[PDB]
């Protein structure tokens, strides 16, 4: 998961 | 918006659509290339190609459960790109590189189509 | 094999997807959540959820055009997550994180699952 | 396009  | 990412969704997705097609689950249409018949998602070949989005958004032909391509597509050209649709991976290879072309100018697939201008310009 | 592969080929085909799922093109399910209701493709959701594969490849329920999902189930938590099935984004917020994580727990989405309980951890 |  990343913070886009 | 405060949203999170999961970076392999996409991926993940598409490689279970490929699943579903390999066991021909939920496949809703037959594509026709002269004596070959290949099954699919309307979907899928939607969100892939300008041509099945044209061919499936129309409102008589969204309800037809078999398409006839034209008679000049070659088989294993279109065979190669719907790999490519429930892949992301094109097998271009030197003998087949002008129908895989030729089936993506056709099915309107604007990036296959460019990186065949850019591998037949290279040998040349 | 030698295949070549394009990057961006699997989040532009689920950008499509989610393009026909907000023009309601060729969705064939209903999801029933207490009094919402959601249109959908059963093979986006079958690629997402455990619980809509198990459900659409049974060989009675494939045909069905409404799924009623279990009462206790919150239909913003479903939406947040159907959105994140479409689009790779998930909108966790304090607000929203127990009913996500129940919703994504029925639904068998075990990367969405994973996320929420590491978010809890954090809190705690 | 990418070399898998
Ligand atoms: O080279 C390509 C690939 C492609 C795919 C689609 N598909 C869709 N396009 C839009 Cl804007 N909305 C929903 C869908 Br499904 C249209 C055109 C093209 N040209
Ligand atoms: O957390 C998750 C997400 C998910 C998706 C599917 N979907 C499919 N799985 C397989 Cl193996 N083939 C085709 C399909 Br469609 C099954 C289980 C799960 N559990
Ligand atoms: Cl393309
Ligand atoms: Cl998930």
């Amino acid at each position: 998961w990343v913070i886009p | 918006d405060s949203c999170i990412q999961f970076t392999r969704h996409a991926s993940d997705v598409l490689l279970n659509l490929n699943r579903l097609r390999s066991r021909d689950i939920l496949t809703d249409v037959v594509i026709v290339v002269s004596r070959e018949q290949f099954r699919a998602h309307k979907t899928v070949l939607m969100a892939c190609s300008g041509l099945f989005y044209s061919i499936f958004t129309d409102q008589l032909k969204c309800n037809l459960s078999v398409i006839n391509l034209d008679p000049e597509i070659n088989p294993e050209g279109f065979c190669i790109l719907l790999d490519f649709m429930y892949t992301s991976r094109l097998n271009l290879r030197e003998g087949n590189i002008m129908a895989v072309m030729a089936t993506a100018m056709y099915l309107q697939m604007e990036h296959v189509v460019d990186t065949c201008r850019k591998f037949i310009k290279a040998s040349e």
